[PDB]
């Protein structure tokens, strides 16, 4: 009678006490993993943004190539008035996910 | 989860307290507010026990009402109590009691 | 990334191939009862409550308190509807 | 001569990295958090990139048995460090993180 | 390519919704409509709604049509009509609303035409929101309870009153 | 992906072996309960009868009656063995032995799950035979009221994971077995599985003997087999579910290395067949419920324990911030 | 221990099992050169692809 | 406008609708936010972007 | 924490009221005990108590529903105007009911249900006075839509009653699907579905010209949903 | 071409429920039927929205109106199912009782 | 005298108590605990 | 009236959004590397 009851509470409640253990272990090592990746992020934006740079450049020259003798054309006009920087739109809508 | 308890309309009268903790605001409760609560508790469980007696079940009609009463009278009491200490309504007695403790 | 779905479809044509093959190989040699409906509905209910179950259960870590009483707010007006269900005599199929 | 910066040999060498690299890496990220526009930060970049490949062909020289061990079981598992924890203890031992 | 080919699914099995003769044929056709669906917001990333599109819309509420659809033996007598002289009607409201709706998003968005040139290398990827990603579940599930948390009890409220409606309007007590 | 076809069949043509013995299992394990010996003269030790069943169902005359549903008649049996087949692209054996390794894998299981009722209520309605048809809609009934147990037991064990990928489920119990504190919770899920797939004492399909056919009775040939075997299928899901959710996957039961010698798709293998087991032993021993008993049992028992689990196990892990 | 018949079959169906795990893991590591990762996520694509080019590009 | 994006970040075009909502925010003649109204509903539909790079595009069947 | 929860203490009062009513009147209607007694008129009578409760702490608390308006603003906006719509429909409300204890008891309509979504309907009305958004526009429409479809038919053994419903909910519902349409147009064309950020984004252009097709039609559709609720010609004939 | 391909489709889901409507006079069910064919293309296109914006309210509001579709499905078989009880028949000539 | 109706009720739904009885815990240990365990840890 | 959106009641965004800047769900990823 009692004794399958304290059983299944005792289980219950160790038991619970081991899941938080073995959550915080398994949370450990997550940070460990993305610690890891924040270490190495600047050295591989740095690439990236090389790569990017030579691309635009050489799309520049393309457009400039294309555009001559098109009268009023500006070569890599940004549209938006503010100025501000924004990576070129790919009109895919989500890309990141294939 | 960010809070702000900032009201659109600022309060006319002196803040004693921006945001009152829950007992704080019941143990600020006036004889007024009891009666507020009294009344409103008194009237919900009379008609309770009126409504009740043509289904035959007056009693438990009057304990329904009781606990719809208990509750309103309740929100009610708190209501004008945070309302007091927050400078929403008048609030006199409130201003009096801080200005001394 | 939805890379890992495109495995699942080609099991799907090959499963489905698998039938056929099965399944062809041996052509060569008024009494409408309300309950059902009742049931049809007590699932739909549960199963939204499945749902909206899910998003909470992975976000316990972010939402901490607020979202725990809000979820269990929700749990309280639904299990209200199962009472009164229950009390209705909709769970008996005697 | 110059290990290839993989994706293998930088995770295994992240420690390190973070730990000798951390005034460009905080530079870099600083820069790019002012301006995401990709050549008006490849001055940080260029730096993160020499203190990060100074670092990785000084490790090759010192260690360069255990670095390999480490890099190969870390390509092989897919950077996952728990499944290499071995030779990242043989690499450690070896290349102290300091 | 990919979505001409579930847009034309979309197509064939809608119509079949719409023109079966059988009300049990139109609701397993409606079922293949939201398999359909299903593929669409995968290929969206949207994995948690392709997922819950089965669950709710095929599991729950196709399966409640076609307890109902299937006790009710309709007769084709009761529901038959020649749909001939509907062509006209159909022709001139399926093609303003053809003209104007299918069009609407072409002066707000405007497609890129895709050039024989490979615009592929001018992807920029930031690795920054790549460090931990979220899935569809984490993102919604950030919301839903805490700062939109009113419109979830509402809609709480919603089945509530489903609940006692069903009750109320069918119950027969034996 | 053009190893992917390989790996798929690896997958499917095992798992089709594996139903044809699981059918001579519960017959041998039926048989010596029952103190006789099952099928041990077709093959040695009964071992060739799964194939001569098999080779006598396709080389059996199909009937297709003369109904106005043709096709979907042919089409219910092949919805469900799809079913009952697709969902083991998402099932991990072992560290990384796994087809699919969905982030929403726990979803996609319970959406399956949700799929399979279909098929036995198109059989159904499509034979044109009252008696299937009720049946049917009984057998739909009991399915689709277990499926919201199962839904809530799904949602304690993600509230413990924080993740629906299921090797993740599994390696979130290396410290401890999440059968052990949650063990009601186990019980409660394995009847579930019980009743989710028409088994005994839940089986109102082999329930002819009690004046209720079955939705399969007009079937033959390879229809009926069909869905025999994608019952069996099941079954072995359901084992592998359970192994999955409360027993570790493919986890050592002792985190030592004399267990760790052992690989792990042996240790799921081996829960996965004390399930199976247990479904076979359930079947020897008891009595089955009428129809109306057991949906009060899903209704009025396995709901509201599920329901309370679920707010006890997360009022639980939030006071004491032990949430992943 | 005549009730080791009933033995047989269970065995199969678990040999039956471990084939197909193993066989999938055997068949995608031949091809991959590599066991599959549990939890490709967007980094390691991305980690992945840029790595196509540090490779081949070297 | 919200703020919350897809992938658990700051929404692409957040930044552009806080510009233009604080330029309106004091702003008595909706005509002085002209610009940066334009600049958010751009990173919205991208359509000056596109229906240039279209020019580019025609120009160059044009001249092919 | 407790005291932003001023801002919505009517609303609070009226839903947990309405829960102990559900309550009070399923326990008590099955009772053999008690003989099954018919509850529609106690329940009525406590239910229009309740709505005067309601209608009293939304009075006398006028400031404090503004209570919070930062943490709420995402959810709803009150305001002198919300205030003086949700006393009218309050008042309203409680007439309507005191109205009905007639029918209750010479009809002998025993259905206590009546009373509960009706008073559910008028927690969607309230909703719907303080809405600042299309999404709890649209929840607070729906609530209050099925409702009313539930009620339309509660004479389910009439010819008239089961037309009724019928014809509510299949033009209630097609309707319903037009508004919604409207509004993911509008979202769509703008990112947008807050009023205050609707009306900073619309300001100024009108039709300018280069006028958003979406926007322009998101608004139509949504127009003639409300056409249809407030029963104007074209869109009247289900009234 | 991406976000016109995703609008279209819903769009046509949208058209086939006004079809079905125009189509089905003497079908109330079908019609019942195409208003869910809406409703499905209007949470299609929120979500399609959401991810062309990056924004989450499209996401919040598509589940809601799951809900939404869920319960107006459900009182409205019920309401069909009280029809079909008393009347023994769905024909649309016995609910025409209520007219001027 | 409600000390025996609650023990019939036990006697007569074991289910329904036993429910009661866990869901309970579960709401009790947020609503009361957590907040002395925050309290406890701000000291 | 002129200018009616510069009224503090209509700016109730551009006064709760800093508040609920550094929620996780809304931050520049940028934040996280350098926080
Ligand atoms: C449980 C029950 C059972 C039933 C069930 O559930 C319920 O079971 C469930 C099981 C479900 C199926 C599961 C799985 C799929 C696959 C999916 O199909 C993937 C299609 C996507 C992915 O395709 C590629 O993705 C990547 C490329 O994008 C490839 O990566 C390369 O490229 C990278 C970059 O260089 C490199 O870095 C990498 O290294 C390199 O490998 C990758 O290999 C490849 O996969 C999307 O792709 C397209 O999208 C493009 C964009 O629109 C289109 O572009 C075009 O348009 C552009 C302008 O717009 C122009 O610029 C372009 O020139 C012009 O081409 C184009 O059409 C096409 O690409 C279609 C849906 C379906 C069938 C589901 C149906 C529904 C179910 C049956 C459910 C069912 C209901
Ligand atoms: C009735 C009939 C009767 C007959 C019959 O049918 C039925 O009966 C049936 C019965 C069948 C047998 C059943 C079982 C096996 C075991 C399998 O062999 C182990 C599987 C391989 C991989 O899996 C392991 O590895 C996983 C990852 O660690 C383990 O995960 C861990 O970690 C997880 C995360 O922490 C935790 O969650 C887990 O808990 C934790 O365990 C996982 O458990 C474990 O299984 C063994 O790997 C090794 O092979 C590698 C080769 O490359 C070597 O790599 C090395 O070389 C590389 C290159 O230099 C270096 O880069 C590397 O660094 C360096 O290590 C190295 O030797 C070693 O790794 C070989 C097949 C066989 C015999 C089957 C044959 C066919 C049958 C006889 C059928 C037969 C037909
Ligand atoms: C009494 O209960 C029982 C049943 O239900 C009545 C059974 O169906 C069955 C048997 C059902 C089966 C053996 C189905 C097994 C099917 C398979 C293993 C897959 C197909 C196997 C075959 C030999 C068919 C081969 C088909 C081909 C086209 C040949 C090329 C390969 C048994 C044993 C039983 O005990
Ligand atoms: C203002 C509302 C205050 C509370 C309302 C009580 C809700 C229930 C009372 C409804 C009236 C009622 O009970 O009617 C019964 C009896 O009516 C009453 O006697 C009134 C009951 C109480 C109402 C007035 C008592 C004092 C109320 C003061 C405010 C409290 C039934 O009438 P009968 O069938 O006996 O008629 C026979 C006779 O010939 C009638 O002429
Ligand atoms: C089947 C189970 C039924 C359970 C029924 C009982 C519980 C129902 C919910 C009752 C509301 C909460 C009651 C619990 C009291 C403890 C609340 C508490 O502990 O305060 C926390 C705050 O709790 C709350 O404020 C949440 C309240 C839940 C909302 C309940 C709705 C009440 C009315 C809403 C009005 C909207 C209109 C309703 C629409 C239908 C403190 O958290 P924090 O401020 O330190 O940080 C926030 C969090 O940790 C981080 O995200
Ligand atoms: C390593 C071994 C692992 C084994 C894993 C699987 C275990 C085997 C499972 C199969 C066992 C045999 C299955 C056949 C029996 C099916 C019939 C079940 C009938 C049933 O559910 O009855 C209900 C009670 O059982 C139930 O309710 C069942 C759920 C019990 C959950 C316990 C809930 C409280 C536990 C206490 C927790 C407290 C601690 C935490 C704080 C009450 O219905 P009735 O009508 O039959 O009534 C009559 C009572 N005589
Ligand atoms: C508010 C937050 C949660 C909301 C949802 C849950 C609300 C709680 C459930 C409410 C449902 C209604 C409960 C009705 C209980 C009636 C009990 C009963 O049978 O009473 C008969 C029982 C015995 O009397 P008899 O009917 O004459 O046998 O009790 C009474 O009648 C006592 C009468 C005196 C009470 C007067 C004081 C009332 C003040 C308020 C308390
Ligand atoms: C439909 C929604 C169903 C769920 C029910 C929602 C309302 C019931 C909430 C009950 C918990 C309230 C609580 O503990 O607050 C005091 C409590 C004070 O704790 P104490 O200092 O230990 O008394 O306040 C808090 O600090 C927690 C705030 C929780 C948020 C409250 C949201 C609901 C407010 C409406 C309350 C109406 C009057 C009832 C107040 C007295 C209750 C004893």
């Amino acid at each position: 009678a009692m004794a399958m009851f304290l059983a299944v509470s005792g289980a219950f409640a160790w038991g619970m006490y081991q899941v938080g253990q073995g959550n915080k272990i398994r949370r450990a090592l997550k940070e460990e993993k993305y610690a890891a990746r924040r270490t190495i992020l600047p050295i591989l934006q740095a690439e990236e943004d090389e790569r990017f740079v030579s691309e635009w450049k050489k799309y520049l020259e393309y457009e400039a190539d294309v555009m001559k003798d098109v009268p009023g054309w500006k070569v890599g006009e940004n549209v938006y008035n503010s100025g501000r920087w924004m990576p070129p739109a790919t009109g895919e809508l989500r890309p990141d996910v294939w | 989860m960010n809070t702000d308890i900032t009201a659109l309309e600022k309060a006319q009268y002196p803040v004693v307290d921006r945001n009152p903790a829950f007992t704080k605001v019941v143990g600020n409760f006036s004889t007024l507010d009891y009666l507020r609560f009294s009344t409103i508790t008194g009237i919900s469980v009379t008609v309770g026990y009126l409504s009740g007696i043509k289904p035959g079940i007056k009693g438990p009609s009057m304990v329904t009402g009781g606990l719809i009463g208990l509750m309103g009278g309740f929100m009610y009491a708190y209501q004008n109590s945070a309302g007091r200490l927050m400078g929403f309504f008048p609030n006199d007695g409130e201003v009096a009691s801080y200005q001394k403790r | 990334m939805m890379l890992e779905f495109a495995p699942i479809f080609i099991y799907l044509v090959i499963s489905l191939l698998v039938s056929l093959i099965l399944l062809g190989v041996p052509f060569l040699f008024s009494r409408f009862d309300i309950r059902f409906y009742l049931v049809s509905i007590l699932f739909l209910i549960f199963d939204l409550e499945v749902t909206f179950f899910f998003p909470w259960a992975v976000s316990l870590n972010k939402i901490d308190l607020f979202g725990f009483w809000s979820m269990m707010a929700f749990l309280f007006i639904l299990t209200i509807g199962f009472l009164y269900e229950w009390k209705r005599g909709a769970l008996d199929w005697e | 001569g110059n290990p290839i910066p993989t994706s293998a040999v930088l995770t295994a060498s992240a420690k390190h990295i973070g730990m000798r690299c951390m005034p460009e890496n905080v530079a870099f990220l600083k820069c790019k958090k002012n301006d995401p526009n990709p050549e008006k930060c490849l001055d940080k970049g260029r730096d993160v990139t020499r203190c990060v490949l100074g670092l990785l062909k000084d490790l090759h020289q010192k260690c360069q048995k255990e670095m390999d061990d480490y890099v190969g079981c870390m390509y092989y598992y897919t950077n996952e460090f728990d499944l290499c924890r071995k030779e990242q203890e043989a690499f450690e031992k070896v290349c102290p993180l300091k | 390519m990919i979505l001409s080919v579930l847009s034309s699914l979309a197509l064939v099995s809608g119509l079949m919704v719409v023109r079966a003769k059988n009300p049990v044929h139109s609701v397993l056709f409606f079922i293949l409509v939201f398999c359909d669906t299903s593929g669409l917001l995968l290929l969206l990333g949207l994995d948690f709604f392709a997922m819950i599109f089965l669950v709710v819309y095929i599991g729950a509420i196709a399966v409640l049509f076609l307890f109902v659809v299937m006790m009710f033996h309709i007769q084709i007598a009761e529901i038959h009509e020649e749909v001939l002289r509907y062509l006209p009607v159909s022709g001139i409201i399926g093609l303003i609303f053809w003209w104007e709706m299918f069009f609407i998003l072409d002066n707000e968005s405007i497609p890129l035409l895709p050039t024989q040139r490979n615009t592929t290398s001018l992807r920029y990827t930031v690795y920054a929101g790549k460090v931990r990603s979220w899935t569809n579940l984490e993102t919604l599930g950030n919301l839903l309870y805490t700062y939109y948390f009113v419109w979830f009890l509402v809609s709480s409220l919603i089945l509530l009153v489903a609940m006692i409606g069903a009750i109320v309007l069918t119950m027969h007590r034996t | 992906y053009i190893a992917v076809p390989a790996e798929i069949l690896g997958i499917i043509l095992p798992l089709l072996l594996g139903v044809a013995f699981l059918v001579l299992a519960e017959r041998k394990v039926m048989a010596f309960v029952q103190r006789r010996k099952g099928p041990d003269v077709v093959g040695s030790f009964g071992l060739l009868q799964p194939l001569a069943d098999g080779l006598k169902l396709i080389l059996k005359e199909p009937i297709s009656p003369s109904s106005a549903n043709f096709f979907l008649f042919r089409m219910a049996p092949v919805a469900t063995f799809m079913l009952s087949l697709v969902a083991w692209a998402v099932v991990p054996f072992d560290y990384g032995m796994v087809l699919s390794d969905l982030n929403i894998g726990l979803l996609y299981l319970f959406a399956i799950s949700s799929l399979g009722v279909y098929g036995i209520i198109i059989a159904g309605r499509s034979s044109n035979s009252k008696y299937a048809f009720l049946g049917a809609l009984r057998s739909a009934a009991q399915m689709v009221s277990y499926e919201v147990s199962i839904g809530l037991i799904l949602i304690t064990v993600l509230i413990c994971v924080g993740s629906c990928n299921l090797s993740e489920i599994v390696m979130a119990q290396k410290q401890i077995w999440f059968g052990i504190p949650l063990f009601p919770v186990l019980v409660m899920f394995f009847i579930s599985c019980l009743a989710e797939t028409n088994r005994a004492p839940f089986d109102l399909p082999e329930a002819e003997a009690e004046l209720v056919a079955g939705y399969n009775v007009e079937y033959s040939s390879m229809g009926f087999a069909l869905f025999f075997l994608g019952e069996y299928a099941n079954m072995i899901l359901m084992s592998g579910l359970c192994t999955l959710f409360f027993l570790g996957g493919w986890l050592p039961i002792l985190d030592l290395p004399i267990f760790k010698k052992i690989p792990g798709s042996i240790w799921f293998s081996i829960k996965v067949l004390f399930f199976l087991f247990l479904y076979i032993w359930v079947r020897a021993a008891f009595p089955r419920y009428r129809y109306d008993q057991l949906m009060g049992l899903g209704w009025k028992v396995f709901l509201p324990l599920s329901l309370a689990w679920v707010v006890s196990v997360s009022g639980l892990l939030v006071t004491f911030q032990w949430l992943p | 221990l005549v009730w080791l018949e009933a033995m047989l079959p269970l065995g199969i169906i678990g040999g039956m099992l471990c084939i197909m795990g193993n066989s999938q893991y055997y068949i995608h590591k031949a091809y991959h050169g590599r066991p599959k990762h549990i939890g490709h996520d967007e980094w390691d694509v991305a980690m992945e692809r840029r790595d196509k080019k540090v490779v081949e590009k070297a | 406008a919200s703020g919350w994006g897809i992938t658990g970040n700051k929404g692409r075009c957040y930044d552009f609708w806080m510009d233009f909502s604080e330029c309106m925010s004091h702003c008595r003649e909706p005509k002085d936010c002209t610009l940066l109204r334009e600049d958010y509903l751009e990173c919205l539909h991208h359509s000056k972007e596109f229906q240039r790079r279209n020019r580019i595009y025609k120009e160059e069947q044009r001249k092919l | 924490m407790f005291n932003l929860f001023l801002a919505v203490f009517p609303e609070i009062f009226i839903i947990n009221a309405t829960f102990i009513l559900l309550i009070h009147g399923v326990v008590f209607s099955t009772s053999k005990k008690y003989d099954y007694p018919p509850l529609a008129s106690n329940v009525g009578w406590l239910g229009l108590l309740s709505v005067l409760i309601t209608l009293l702490l939304l009075a006398a608390g006028a400031p404090l529903l503004t209570i919070a308006h930062l943490f709420w603003n995402n959810l709803f906006r009150r305001d002198n105007f919300t205030y003086f719509c949700q006393i009218f429909l309050l008042l309203s409300t409680a007439g309507t009911i005191s109205m009905c204890f007639d029918f209750f008891d010479q009809e002998r309509f025993d259905a206590f249900e009546f009373i509960v979504l009706i008073l559910l309907s008028t927690c969607g009305m309230l909703f719907m006075i303080s809405a600042y958004d299309l999404i709890a526009m649209y929840l607070a429409i729906e609530l209050q839509s099925l409702c009313f479809y539930v009620i339309a038919a509660s004479k389910r053994k009439s010819e008239f009653s089961t037309e009724a419903g019928l014809k509510y909910l299949i033009l209630g519902a097609f309707s319903s699907g037009i508004l919604l349409f409207g509004c993911s147009m509008i979202y769509g064309s703008t990112g947008a579905t807050h009023f205050d950020q609707l009306a900073k984004i619309l300001t100024g252009y009108e039709i300018t010209g280069a006028r958003s097709s979406g926007i322009f039609m998101g608004i139509l559709f949504i127009a003639v949903g409300f056409l249809f609720k407030i029963t104007a010609v074209p869109f009247h004939m289900w009234a | 071409m991406d976000l016109i391909k995703y609008f279209t489709f819903s769009m046509i889901i949208f058209i086939l429920g006004i079809w079905g409507i125009l189509l089905n006079r003497r079908n109330i069910l079908i019609m019942l039927m195409s208003i869910e064919l809406m409703l499905l293309a209007v949470n299609l296109n929120f979500l399609v929205f959401s991810v062309s914006l990056d924004d989450m309210m499209g996401q919040v509001f598509a589940l809601l109106v799951l809900t939404v579709a869920a319960a107006e499905s459900a009182i409205g078989l019920a309401i069909f199912v009280i029809t079909f009880r008393v009347r023994g028949t769905i024909a649309v000539e016995f609910i025409n009782s209520i007219q001027g | 005298p409600v000390m025996e109706k609650l023990r019939m009720f036990v006697a007569q739904e074991p289910v329904v108590a036993a429910s009661c009885l866990i869901g309970g815990v579960g709401l009790f240990l947020p609503a009361v605990v957590r907040p002395i365990l925050d309290s406890l840890e701000a000291s | 009236p002129y200018g009616f959106w510069t009224f503090e009641r209509h700016n109730a965004q551009l006064r709760w959004d800093p508040q609920i800047s550094q929620v996780a769900g809304r931050r520049d990823p940028y934040d996280d590397l350098l926080e």
